[PDB]
C-alpha cells in the first residue's frame, strides 16, 4: 500500500497529512535522527540564579517544530545539568515538556511510527552554588550520503579513512605506511639494511595492493648517525627497488619519512 | 481529528491544490497515519502495589512492564524472559504474599528466578505513565492507600 | 510577476500553496535535483523469494513525499532489477506507482513546473532463479554551494581538484608536480643534472603561477645509486635555485620526492 | 511559555502553525541565516537591454519562499548591479519587491521574530551602456554543525584550519612548522647547526604540545650546498634528537622539508 502525501486532493479530503508524516518529512530534508535536534537561540537565554530562561530558542525534535518562549527551567546547585526535550505525543494538550537532568539521557525513541517518549539533550549547563558558570550545547549532526559541493570552511577537524600496514622490504628494511582518505600515504624508514646492490630488487615481502602507487614513487631515507642517504623505488606491481649505495655485510640503521600520492 | 477545509493542511479544492495561511485557524494537521499505535496507561497518583494479568507476545524475548516518570525515563520494570510462551504471567507487588507466576494451560510456573532483578529497583509506582514489553494484552487492578476516610 | 508563497491570506484568498510550490521548496531546501531521492527505512523490507516487500519505508522524490507501507516489488528471475519511483500527476487518485526494471531509467522530468512523469530509481535488487541474492540502495545526492561545518566524519572519500606539472627546470633536471585542493604539492624528481654549481639558478623553464609557493621551499632529492643528496630552493617568482654540491660535465640521475605547502 | 507546531490538534484548534514558524522551520533544516538566499533558475534568466527578466526563478529569503515568473528588474547602465529581495511584511497585499543596487546591502533583518525589512542579495548583474555583460549568482550558505557523510565531489577548494610555529631547537638549528586539519604537518629546515653529535637532544625549545606527534618522526634534511644529508627526530614528549654526523664549532646551513602525521 502507498500512502500519498506532498499531492493535490480532489475532493479536498485524497491525502491528508499528520503531524507524524510531516515530521518524518522534515527529519529527511535537514538529515537528522532522533538523537540529535535542530536548535536556534534568536534571543540569548537568560541566566537567574539556579534557573536557565530561554527567551526565544526553537527546537526540532524528532521532526516536531517547537518554540521555548520565555520558558525557564530550574537547575541543580554545582552540578553539570543535561537539559532535555520530552516529547510524549498522549500528552495531547501539551506534548512537549522540558527537563534538566543530571546525564545525558536520550533515548532516540521513534514517536512518529511508533509509540513511546522521545528524550533529547541539546544544552548542558554548568552550574555553581549561587548560578550558571558555563553553558555548551549539544552538536546538531547532519547525516547525508552524498555531497556535491563547491567550497567549504572547517573550524575544527575532518576524520578521513586512515589505513595502516607494515611491510617487511627485505635485506633488514622495515616501511610503516599511513595512508589517509585512500590518497596520501607517508611512509617511516625502519630497521638496519645489509647485503644489497645498486638497482636491484628487495628480497622480501612486497608492498600490498591497496598501498601501491599509479607511478613509481621514489622515496628518499636516510642513515641513522652517517651524512649519507638513500633512496627506494616503490613500483606500481608492488616491488621495492634500492637505489642507494651498495651495502655490505655490516648493518646500518635506516631512518626517515617519505610522502607519495596513490591516485 | 477530523479534516476541514482551509483549517486542515491539505492541497485541496483547484488544482494542483492549496492551503492557505490565516492567522489563528492557519493549517492546523488533522492527525497522525496510525494513530492506533499510541496507547497510554496513564498514572496520576502514588500507587502502592497492583495485580497485573499480563498475556505476553513473543517467547525468549523479555515480557512484562516498565514504568516511565513524568520526564520520561524508567525508574522501575518487571520484565521475565521464558523459554515458551506462557498463557499469561500473573503478577502480585503485594508485600505480604508477592506473586510472579506464569500460566500456560492448567500448569502453575513461578517466574521470579528468571525475572530481571535489576530493571525491578522499586515497588512505589510513581506520576507518570506504564509501557508493556513483549505483551499483547494486559488486565490491571491497582490498589492506592487513603490515611483517613 | 512574483507569486509569494509563506505569507498571510487576511482574507483567506491571497497567497495559496499548491503541492508544486511546496515540493520546490522542499527540494530546494534539502539540496536535490529530479535524479536523486531522500529514503529511509524505517523497518527492513522483506524478500519473499522473487518479491520485495517494503515495510515502512519513506521516499521524497521531486520534492514529493510518500510512504510505502507493506507494499510488494514483482522481480524478474536470475537477472539484476532497478526499482522506481513513477509519479504521473494526471492519475489524481494514484499518482505514485513503483516498478523493477532491466537498466536504470531515470528520466528526471521537472513535474513541479512542467508535464511528464518522473522515473527515478532508489533500490537495485540483485536476484537469482529461485530468490534475492543481494540489494544495493541508490546514493543521494545533495548538491550544495557552500558548507560553514565545524567537524566532519568520511566513510567514503573526498574528491578534490587535482592539478598536474612538469616543468624542465635545465641542466638536465625534471620536476613532476601534483597539485590537489590548491595547497598541496609532491614533487617528483626526474633526469639527471650537469654543469650546474651552489646558489646557482637553473638555466631552464620556471614554475608556473598555480604552483608557485607563498614562501621560499627548501626540497631535498637523492643521486640514484650513490650515497650524495641535493636540495632545490623554490622561490616564490617560480625560480629554481640549486643547493646541492658542484656539478661537473658528467651526468648524475636525480630522483626524490618533496611534500611542500602553497598557502 | 512552551509553543508547540507540528502536532495534531484534537478540535482543529489547538495547534495553528503561521509563516513565521514555518520560515523559521524552514531556515533551521536548510541550515541558512538571514545573509543568504537558496535560489533556483528553473529556465534561464533573459537579458533585454537594460534589463534581468526572471522567468522562473524560486528564492528562499528568512524562510520564505516565493517565485519569480516573467519578473523584470530595470538596470542601471555600464555598472555592477546587485539584485535584491526586498522583504516588507506590512505590505500585506506584496510583501516582496525586487530592486537593482550599486552595493550589496543585504541587512539581516530578523523578519520572522521583529519589525523591519528584510533587504538580502542574490544576484550580481555587470553592464554595458546597452547591455548586460556577465551575470554572477550570490553564493548559497548551508551553515551546519555536524556531519557525517560517506562520499564528496570538492569543485573548488576546502579551508581547514592552519597552525604555525617556529622552534629554536637549539645548536643553531631551527624548524617552521605548518598543520593543517590539526594532522598533517610540513616542518621547513632553518639555521645553521653546530657542537653536536649523533644521538644527542638539541639543547633549545621543544616542540610545543599541539605540534607533538604520536609516534616518533624521523625528518630528512640537507646541508646547503654539500652532498652530505641529516636528520633529527621529534620525539612524542616534544624532544628533538639529532641523528646526522657529529658536528664541529663551524656551523653548517641546514635546509629541507620534512612530512608528518601528528595522528
Amino acid at each position: 500500500t502507498i500512502k500519498n502525501f506532498t499531492f493535490f486532493s480532489p475532493n479536498s479530503t485524497e491525502f491528508p497529512v499528520g503531524s507524524n508524516n510531516d515530521g518524518k518529512l522534515y527529519m529527511m530534508l535537514t538529515g537528522m535522527d532522533y538523537r540529535t535536534i535542530r536548535r536556534k537561540d534568536w534571543s540569548s537565554p537568560l541566566n537567574t540564579a539556579l534557573n536557565v530562561q530561554y527567551t526565544n530558542t526553537s527546537i526540532i525534535a524528532g521532526g516536531r517544530y517547537f518554540e521555548l518562549l520565555n520558558e525557564t527551567v530550574a537547575l541543580k546547585g554545582d552540578s553539570v545539568n543535561y537539559i532535555h526535550a520530552n516529547i510524549d505525543l498522549t500528552q495531547t494538550a501539551n506534548p512537549v515538556s522540558l527537563s534538566a537532568e543530571t546525564a545525558n539521557n536520550s533515548n532516540g525513541v521513534d514517536i512518529n511510527n511508533g509509540s513511546g517518549v522521545l528524550k533529547v539533550c541539546f544544552d548542558i549547563v554548568t552550574t555553581s552554588g549561587t548560578g550558571v558558570t558555563s553553558t555548551k550545547p549539544i552538536v546538531q549532526t547532519s547525516t547525508l550520503d552524498s555531497i556535491s559541493v563547491n567550497d567549504m570552511t572547517v573550524s575544527g577537524s575532518i576524520d578521513v579513512p586512515v589505513q595502516t600496514l607494515t611491510v617487511e622490504a627485505g635485506n633488514g628494511l622495515q616501511l610503516q605506511l599511513t595512508k589517509k582518505n585512500n590518497d596520501l600515504v607517508i611512509v617511516r624508514f625502519f630497521g638496519s639494511v645489509s647485503n644489497i646492490q645498486k638497482g636491484w630488487n628487495m628480497s622480501g615481502t612486497w608492498v600490498d595492493r591497496p598501498f601501491r602507487p599509479a607511478a613509481v614513487q621514489s622515496l628518499v631515507g636516510h642513515f641513522a648517525g652517517r651524512d649519507t642517504s638513500f633512496h627506494i623505488d616503490i613500483n606500481p606491481n608492488g616491488s621495492i627497488t634500492w637505489w642507494g649505495a651498495n651495502i655490505d655485510k655490516t648493518p646500518i640503521a635506516t631512518r626517515g619519512n617519505g610522502s607519495y600520492f596513490i591516485k | 481529528g477530523k479534516v476541514i477545509a482551509g483549517m486542515s493542511k491539505i492541497y485541496g479544492g483547484t488544482a494542483p491544490g492549496n492551503y492557505k495561511y490565516i492567522k489563528g485557524t492557519s493549517y492546523t494537521y488533522y492527525g497522525e497515519s496510525d494513530i492506533d499505535r499510541l496507547s497510554r496507561w496513564d498514572i496520576k497518583e502514588e500507587i502502592f502495589s497492583f495485580m497485573g494479568i499480563l498475556y505476553p507476545k513473543l517467547p525468549k524475548t523479555p515480557a512484562g512492564v516498565r514504568f516511565l516518570d513524568d520526564i520520561g525515563n524508567e525508574y522501575t520494570a518487571i520484565v521475565f524472559k521464558t523459554e515458551q510462551v506462557q498463557d499469561y504471567i500473573l503478577i502480585n507487588t503485594d508485600v505480604n504474599d508477592e506473586t510472579y507466576q506464569g500460566w500456560k494451560g492448567t500448569t502453575a510456573l513461578n517466574l521470579f528466578p528468571v525475572m530481571d532483578f535489576e530493571r525491578y529497583r522499586t515497588r512505589i509506582i510513581e506520576k507518570g505513565q506504564m509501557e508493556l514489553i513483549n505483551l499483547s494484552k494486559a488486565e490491571f487492578k491497582i490498589k492506592r492507600k487513603a490515611d483517613f476516610v
